[PDB]
């Protein structure tokens, strides 16, 4: 009759931790496969039946919405650097629930989670600190004009990829687009459009806006193309 | 006519005018400008383009191709692309990708662990090992064997190696810095900084409080 | 929100589960391929009554629930104004290779290798299309045999009562509105 | 592949990198067990005589077609 | 079919056999209370991943947010948690004391019980000891409050209470407010929380905040006027829409030049209502939701500076210290409600244009501690330490008596209470002895949050404290479970936090013994 | 000792191998373990402790670093085995270790169960 | 396999089925050809579908509770 | 096709039968092939990877299963040598005959090609051998 | 197949036989040193014979199980070969055997397994031989 609880539902202590870890992991399962660039893609059907294909860690997170209370946590933290960077959102999500997979066995045998948060809180600046020491800075190795490291490093991502034997002239394409931008750069500005047909050499970089221009109506012979 | 919206509102913010729906308050406040306009004939059809606006920080980029996935495997790989040469420009600094920067620091992490005595040495060195999902990952979703390139790739970093990685084209080991397959090391310190502080959140919390409702 | 009765699964249950289902539109169609095909009686929602063979209207009122077996019919969709001719060609061979790509994965080889392999086997077979070509109309433009191949394929159809008269009358439509010189016909 | 199975090896990549050796090369190409990987299988100087796999072939074979031809199974008494 | 249930006839409520102990589960009760708390104890506490009613994911670790969030039912446990609300009269911290050391009382006072000491002689030792506690806890006052009103006696003296709460960033938290509180000391004998407010600002960290004068508000001034030093301030709850009439007012329109003439009907009208703004001799304007854009230049129109405060706690907040009420209509000239304040004007902090309402003329006694933080929820348990270290020097200003923390004081209290009842003949001397082993319970706190064998913190503390080494706490260490002196290291409670917190919890753990029975009614 | 040693010489191998002989290194740490929880001690700060001035005997020779550290039961503390006289056979960890290694051997090669 | 073998014993131009039971095989003599961008584009969009097919391997969607 | 009679269960039985003695001999191949336990009846166990001595110590008791058993002892009487390879080359002739039986294919059209490839077989291995 | 027994493979039949070793170890792993906790033995009739020798334990350990009978095998071996370490043996072996499972989960097959702890044995061997204090 009187109880505590009354449909509180409360649980703590080592099995709520554990059911955290395994919750965790699922978030980590689902953003297993697309990392790297040839990654797997995910299939996601919204209430409409309108399907949704693409192997983007961020992308797939804000579509998910996962109703866990510990799942909520790597998914807000995965959004905050998909804001902040826009990239990285699958390696901070493998990483967290691989740190909790790997201490998972030490917290069934009665180890505490305080003493893993100064483990985890004292490798991270070891770690940070490996990465300032052992880093390198590269602006102009070689006596190479940066328009051709660039050139470099975009081929590397299309390399054995459906354009490899064009890759120079898409190489290319990338830093002029890139180049053409001001100081404040950003992947939204530089939008692409899609033609069907012809060779792979003739994708075209249009300085400004374009767009297929479907207006067909009449006026030909007259509306002069040309304004300064 | 017949512009799509986010071509209008792409020239909008490259012109620097103003997207009126109706026509009786259009005036110079909305309306923009150009420096040079020209109609050209790529692929046949008509493609109408301002070059040279004045809040010109847009352009466009045209893809061909014998059909749809020719170009959309293309559009996947020029977004990355570009935000690679975004980053290299922005952040000089840089480190070795592929998981060659997580396995240097397995090893410093590791090596670190046996000089600490107490509890926290099984936790960094557990610290270490959660770092070989990012090179371990990158070979199973390649479809390569993730034991071999794994145990030869933690060989190489122990005899000097430490750019060495994985190469997601051929199945072996690579030096990742020599092959210009480079990250910011900021980026990558904030995410093993975002990672802890995840987890710590997760193993810092001991139970979960529901109101009824 | 709405995690509850969320479809989950993964691995090669999952692989072979979406094969299982392009199989089903490659199977329902291997068998109207060809001009010896056999008819599908296509009820509409308005209650009518249709029967044809042709590879582009079946998917099109194949409304398949299936996510994978959407994009079969998103691909065919393209294939029209492409080929024209074998969209049921596309989807069987689709099948095909899905359908010998399960006695892989049992193998333990991974989607992404059967992948790159297909797509090796794929410019090996487009290479070795260009050398078992033969030409029609090469350095003559002539009207004769232009109208004398698409004869023979429109005989399958419903116009094979009056097939000839239909050929002559496609050449002098393209011949119009384009130029054999140019070569760039819309 | 059941050799390469035991030895450690892949059992697939172990046998199509041999298919592509016996190709190019010839019949020396096998699994080595006792380096754990693929070699010379003549300089290992590990043969065996030709009647072992002869036979196999013969009698295994033998043994198939004396089971395809079995239509059904009658129990008498 | 008999038998059935024994003393069973009120309601058929669970009354528990002479077998079942009833006693016993109103104790259980409790005991499940202190789990709930006991680990978040202490700098190294475990937070709670509370669900709000809302659906609002808040991961904290204090525990009167626990508890708020926490809908206890039982009335065994309500009788704890009330002594917790009574804890925050008188003073802002000690809330866990009460479920701690009150669940070691009971789940002590069960080993008496079982025994077969009447519940009446257990309640008789309990207030033998809190009357012995209270004896022996000024002698172990180690220092005093100098109250020369230094930031570096305030903020030394305040780490303790602000960890515990937000650990690691005692410093600059240590800081601010103590450059809150020693602005307002020189009011003697008017020190109170409601002075020093707090106004959360999405920003990069916590190491980005500041401590400003007046009623800070986050939300910019919407206005085009930088400052104005009006007194007469006009709130208004209604925004500045389309105006309605409270009679009939009845709008017909038919064609378009008709709509066109009420638009500009309307425009006419708003500029007379804003125009009645300055009319009554007030330059400044509030409004709680939206703000239309024809009125926005109307403000700028006669230099009325406009005021935007969407929360409505904002809005009361001016209304108990400038006297401005928020009236029904959208601006009614009436000068009679409105506010008054010596200086009002804008301010640009952390890369934030923030409204000040600042006493210049006047003395002054009031300010706002700004904070920043890149989660709203981070800023909402940073804002929960604010309170618990303001409060910790509000009790300050009386009379100035430190102890030493760190479970300190509870071993040499439970040393010094041990000995008058191994003294003490009689039956009162088992449940004296258990009032000292409940005192125990709050280091076995510290060390298990810690990650240390309790067993082996309680021995060393006792050892020290055997050879009189007084003021000795738990070291906080994880690879460390050895003690340190809590003077030498600054660690320091507050006499009235330990005082009134014995007080309730033995009241509270007295009140749950004295009741045998729960008993359903109906008016 | 062996537990840093094979560790460090199973970078050396790889092929297949550097796990397994990893493994081995951990494994042995079992007998430390066992011992500690025997003695009522916290088996993973001793079992770290010993690993740490053994893995100091490797980095460099130099005396500062102590060498052939043992661990004493009644005390709960590493102790110098040379000192306090605690003393084993050489056959035994040797026969130890060859004779349990070939126990698990002859049992991962079992793979399959034929009851008759 | 009858056909593929005349690809290779019989002669090595390539010859078809005779599925209208027409003469014979070598549909040259038929006179059936299809276009050489039919087939090239035939094979590859088989290709690309049978790859995006591959590449996918989680269908997630929410159901209604 | 309606496909009353069929008499093919009995080929997918004794597939089935022979496939599995090939199944679990396979492990065993080689000088690194893995042991197998065998349990006798009384009580006794024992540990080998001959795999002459598992077929034995099996106790077939479907037809079509002891025709390998037989098949193994005909080759240690002519060869004894690779008395463990052939077992597991008819199990996996057989299993391949169940893909070629599903696709309509006969048994004596599968038993005469087989032969072809034997014929064709032993001169392969004839012509790289060294005499 | 049909036969006149029971057959059983697949990977769990390593793990029956891990977490069989595994338990026997259990039998013997508290009262491993000189503070080692006495074990009863309760025999069929009813004896109960009380002590903490590993090695009296094992010979009179009755565990109906191959796996354990290997072990039981293999102390007979160290018990006439030395006469000490038949403990750690049992418990060494156990932990091996627990690992490997796992590294056979991760497709690591027991023939690499088997060739690491071989090299690991060797290479113990005379890292022990090279730190050694003669008589
Ligand atoms: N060309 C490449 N070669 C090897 N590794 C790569 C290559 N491109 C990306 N990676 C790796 O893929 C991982 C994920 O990259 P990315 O997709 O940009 O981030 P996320 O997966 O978090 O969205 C990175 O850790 C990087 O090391
Ligand atoms: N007259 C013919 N003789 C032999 N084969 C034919 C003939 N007509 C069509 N085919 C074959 O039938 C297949 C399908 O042709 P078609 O019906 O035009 O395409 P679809 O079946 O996709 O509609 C083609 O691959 C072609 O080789
Ligand atoms: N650095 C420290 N070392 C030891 N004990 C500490 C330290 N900081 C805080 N404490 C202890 O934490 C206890 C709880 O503090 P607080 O959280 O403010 O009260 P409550 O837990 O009642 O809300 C205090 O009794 C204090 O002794
Ligand atoms: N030392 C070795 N190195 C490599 N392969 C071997 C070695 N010994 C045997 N094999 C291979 O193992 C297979 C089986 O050999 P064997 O055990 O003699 O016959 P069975 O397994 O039938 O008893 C043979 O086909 C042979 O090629
Ligand atoms: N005096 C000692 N101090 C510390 N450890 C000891 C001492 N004597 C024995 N041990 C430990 O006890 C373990 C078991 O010793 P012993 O009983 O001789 O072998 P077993 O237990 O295999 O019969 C050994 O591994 C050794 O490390």
């Amino acid at each position: 009759v009187i109880l505590l609880k009354e449909g509180t539902d409360s649980s703590q202590g080592i099995p709520q931790l554990v059911s955290n870890i395994s919750a965790c992991q699922v978030i980590a399962e689902a953003v297993r496969t697309t990392l790297g660039p040839r990654g797997m893609d995910k299939l996601i059907v919204d209430g409409r039946g309108k399907a949704t294909i693409s192997n983007d860690g961020a992308t797939i997170l804000k579509l998910l919405d996962v109703v866990h209370p510990a799942a909520k946590t790597l998914v807000d933290i995965a959004k905050s650097q998909d804001a902040e960077v826009g990239d990285g959102t699958t390696s901070v999500t493998l990483l967290a629930a691989e740190f909790l997979k790997q201490v998972k066995p030490y917290v069934e045998e009665g180890l505490h989670p305080q003493i893993i948060i100064r483990a985890f809180r004292t490798a991270t600046q070891l770690a940070v600190n490996k990465i300032k020491e052992i880093a390198v800075t590269v602006k102009k190795a070689d006596k190479v004009e940066q328009r051709k490291l660039l050139e470099k490093c975009a081929m590397t991502a299309l390399s054995s990829k459906l354009i490899s034997q064009q890759k120079a002239f898409f190489a290319k394409m990338v830093v002029d687009a890139v180049m053409m931008l001001d100081d404040l750069l950003q992947l939204k500005m530089i939008g692409i459009k899609k033609v069907q047909g012809g060779a792979l050499e003739d994708s075209q970089l249009v300085a400004g806006v374009a767009f297929k221009k479907t207006f067909s109506y009449a006026g030909f012979e007259m509306q002069p193309k040309k304004y300064h | 006519g017949r512009v799509p919206e986010e071509d209008l509102k792409r020239t909008m913010m490259a012109c620097g005018g103003s997207i009126q729906t109706s026509v009786n308050a259009l005036s110079a406040d909305v309306l923009g400008r150009c420096q040079v306009f020209e109609e050209t004939q790529i692929g046949g059809e008509r493609y109408n383009f301002f070059t040279g606006c004045p809040k010109a920080k847009t352009c466009t980029f045209i893809l061909r191709g014998g059909a749809e996935q020719f170009m959309e495997e293309t559009e996947r790989s020029l977004h990355d692309a570009i935000m690679i040469v975004r980053r290299a420009i922005k952040n000089d600094s840089v480190v070795a990708g592929g998981g060659a920067i997580e396995m240097e620091l397995s090893k410093y992490l590791r090596d670190y662990s046996r000089t600490i005595p107490g509890k926290q040495q099984l936790l960094i060195g557990a610290y270490a090992k959660a770092l070989e999902i990012i090179p371990r990952q990158l070979c199973d979703n390649a479809g390569f064997d993730a034991t071999n390139i794994l145990n030869k790739l933690r060989a190489r970093h122990a005899q000097g190696g430490t750019w060495y990685g994985v190469d997601i084209n051929n199945e072996d080991i690579a030096d990742n810095f020599e092959a210009f397959v480079w990250e910011p090391a900021m980026v990558r310190i904030n995410a093993l900084t975002a990672a802890s502080e995840a987890a710590c959140l997760i193993v810092s919390v001991d139970e979960t409080i529901k109101n009824p409702r | 929100k709405d995690q509850d009765r969320k479809s989950r699964l993964m691995g090669l249950e999952a692989l072979k589960s979406h094969i299982m289902a392009a199989k089903a539109v490659a199977n329902t169609m291997r068998t109207s391929l060809g001009p010896n095909g056999l008819d599908k009686m296509m009820v509409d929602k308005d209650g009518d009554v249709t029967v044809t063979n042709d590879g582009a209207t079946i998917l099109s009122m194949m409304d398949v629930d299936h996510q994978i077996a959407k994009l079969m019919v998103e691909l065919s969709k393209s294939q029209d104004d492409e080929i024209g001719d074998g969209t049921t060609g596309v989807v069987v061979l689709a099948g095909a290779l899905l359908e010998e790509a399960e006695q892989l994965l049992d193998r333990g080889i991974h989607p992404i290798r059967i992948a790159d392999g297909y797509e090796q086997a794929a410019r090996v077979a487009i290479e070795h299309l260009d050398k078992i070509s033969d030409s029609v109309l090469v350095d003559i433009k002539d009207t004769e045999p232009l109208i004398q191949t698409a004869k023979t394929t429109l005989g399958s159809k419903v116009v094979n009562s009056c097939h000839r008269q239909m050929a002559e009358i496609a050449v002098n439509a393209v011949l119009t509105v384009a130029d054999m010189e140019r070569r760039d016909v819309d | 592949s059941t050799l390469a199975e035991n030895a450690g090896l892949n059992p697939i990549s172990t046998v199509t990198e041999l298919r592509n050796r016996h190709a190019q090369g010839e019949k020396t190409a096998g699994i080595n067990v006792r380096k754990g990987g693929i070699s010379n299988i003549l300089e290992e100087l590990v043969v065996q005589p030709l009647l072992v796999s002869v036979s196999a072939l013969t009698l295994a074979t033998e043994t198939v077609r004396s089971i395809l031809k079995i239509d059904d199974v009658v129990n008498t008494r | 079919k008999a038998p059935g249930f024994a003393q069973m006839l009120k309601e058929g409520a669970k009354h528990f056999s002479g077998l079942e102990e009833a006693v016993y589960r109103n104790i259980q009760a409790c005991k499940e209370l202190a789990q709930t708390t006991r680990t978040a104890y202490g700098p190294n506490g475990m937070n709670k991943m509370v669900i709000n009613h809302l659906e609002k994911l808040f991961v904290t670790n204090d525990a009167a947010t626990i508890l708020r969030e926490l809908e206890v039912q039982h009335p065994a446990a309500k009788m704890i948690v009330m002594a917790s609300h009574m804890q925050e009269q008188e003073v802002g911290d000690g809330t866990n004391f009460v479920l701690v050391f009150a669940g070691a009382l009971l789940e002590l006072a069960e080993e008496l019980l079982r025994i077969g000491l009447s519940v009446s002689e257990v309640i008789e030792g309990y207030e033998i000891a809190c009357r012995k506690a209270h004896e022996i806890l000024p002698n172990l006052v180690c220092c005093s409050a100098k109250n020369l009103r230094d930031i570096d006696e305030v903020s030394s003296l305040l780490r303790t209470s602000i960890m515990s709460k937000q650990y690691g960033n005692e410093v600059f938290l240590a800081k601010l407010i103590a450059q809150a509180c020693v602005s307002i000391f020189p009011d003697s004998g008017h020190f109170n929380v409601d002075n020093i407010r707090v106004c959360k600002i999405l920003g990069s960290g916590i190491s980005s905040s500041s401590v400003l004068h007046g009623m800070v508000f986050k939300k910019e001034t919407e206005g085009d006027v930088t400052s104005v030093k009006d007194a007469k301030i006009a709130v208004y709850s209604c925004p500045f829409d389309g105006m309605i009439t409270e009679t009939k007012g009845t709008v017909l329109i038919k064609t378009a030049e008709e709509l066109m003439n009420f638009s500009k009907g309307e425009e006419n009208l708003m500029d007379a209502q804003v125009k009645a703004i300055a009319d009554t001799g007030a330059n400044v304007v509030v409004t709680g939701g939206k703000v239309a854009d024809m009125a926005l230049h109307y403000a700028n129109k006669y230099n009325i500076m406009l005021v935007r405060l969407n929360s409505k706690w904002d809005l009361r907040r001016l209304c108990k210290t400038v006297g401005a009420t928020a009236l029904p209509r959208l601006t009614p000239p009436v000068l009679e409600e409105m506010g008054h304040c010596d200086s009002v004007y804008l301010s640009e902090v952390g890369d934030t244009q923030v409204v000040v309402f600042k006493h210049e003329k006047e003395d002054g006694a009031i300010s706002t501690i700004v904070l920043r933080g890149s989660t709203d929820n981070l800023m909402d348990d940073i804002e929960r330490a604010v309170d618990d270290g303001v409060n910790t020097f509000k009790v300050l200003t009386r009379d100035k008596r430190l102890v030493p923390g760190g479970g300190a004081t509870e071993i040499e209290l439970a040393k010094q209470i041990t000995s008058y009842g191994e003294t003490c003949p009689g039956l009162e001397q088992y449940a004296i002895k258990k009032f000292a082993e409940a005192f125990e319970a709050i280091p076995r706190a510290l060390a298990e949050n810690s990650g240390v064998k309790a067993n082996e913190v309680i021995s060393k503390l006792y050892a020290v404290h055997q050879e009189g080494n007084k003021n000795v706490g738990l070291d906080i260490e994880a690879e460390v479970p050895a003690v340190k002196d809590m003077l030498e290291a600054g660690i320091l409670d507050t006499y009235l936090g330990k005082y009134w917190a014995i007080k309730l919890a033995t009241n509270a753990a007295v009140t749950v013994l004295r009741v045998d029975q729960i008993i359903m009614a109906k008016p | 000792a062996l537990s840093i040693y094979l560790e460090n010489y199973a970078t050396s191998m790889g092929s297949r191998e550097q796990l397994a002989i990893a493994e081995f290194a951990r494994s042995l740490l079992v007998i430390p373990n066992t011992l500690a929880v025997n003695a009522a001690q916290d088996s993973t700060d001793l079992v770290a402790k010993l690993r740490a001035f053994h893995n100091e005997a490797q980095v460099n020779p130099e005396r500062k670093n102590l060498k052939w550290i043992g661990l004493d039961l009644s005390n709960g503390k590493p102790r110098d085995n040379k000192q306090a006289g605690v003393f084993e056979p050489t056959i035994v960890k040797v026969k130890s270790l060859k004779f349990a290694t070939e126990a698990a051997i002859t049992i991962l090669r079992i793979d399959d169960l034929i009851k008759l | 396999t009858e056909v593929r073998a005349r690809q290779v014993k019989e002669m090595n131009p390539a010859l078809g089925i005779d599925c209208l039971h027409k003469g014979t095989n070598d549909m040259k003599q038929q006179h059936v050809i299809e276009t050489l961008i039919g087939k090239k584009q035939q094979i590859s969009l088989a290709t690309q579908m049978v790859r995006m097919i591959l590449k996918i391997d989680d269908i997630r969607k929410p159901g209604e509770s | 096709y309606q496909d009353r009679d069929k008499p093919a269960q009995i080929r997918f039985s004794n597939i089935s039968a022979a496939k599995a003695v090939a199944d679990a001999i396979r492990t065993s191949l080689g000088p690194k092939g893995m042991d197998k336990m065998i349990q006798d009846g009384k009580g006794d166990v024992t540990i080998t990877n001959d795999g002459a001595t598992i077929l034995k110590q099996m106790q077939v008791l479907h037809p079509a299963a002891r025709m390998l058993v037989e098949l193994s002892k005909a080759q240690d009487i002519e060869a004894g040598d690779g008395t463990t390879s052939v077992v597991i080359i008819a199990g996996s002739l057989l299993d391949s005959c169940t893909k070629l039986l599903q696709k309509g294919i006969h048994p004596t059209i599968i038993s005469e090609s087989f032969q072809k490839a034997l014929e064709k077989g032993i001169e392969i291995l004839t012509d790289m051998s060294r005499p | 197949l049909s036969v006149f027994g029971d057959r059983s493979t697949g990977e769990t039949i390593r793990s029956q036989n891990v977490m069989a070793a595994a338990s026997i170890a259990n039998i013997v792993k508290s009262s491993l040193g000189p503070v080692g906790l006495d074990k009863m033995l309760v025999d069929d009739i009813g004896d109960v014979t009380i002590t903490n020798d590993g090695a009296t334990i094992l010979k009179l350990l009755e565990v109906e199980h191959p796996a354990a009978k290997v072990l039981c095998e293999l102390a007979d071996l160290q018990d006439k070969e030395v006469g000490d370490g038949t403990t750690s043996v049992v418990i060494i072996a156990a932990e091996l055997l627990k690992n490997a499972d796992e590294l056979v989960k991760q497709k690591i097959h027991p023939t690499s397994v088997i060739s690491g702890y071989r090299l690991a044995c060797k290479e113990a061997v005379r890292y022990i031989n090279e730190n050694l204090i003669v008589n």
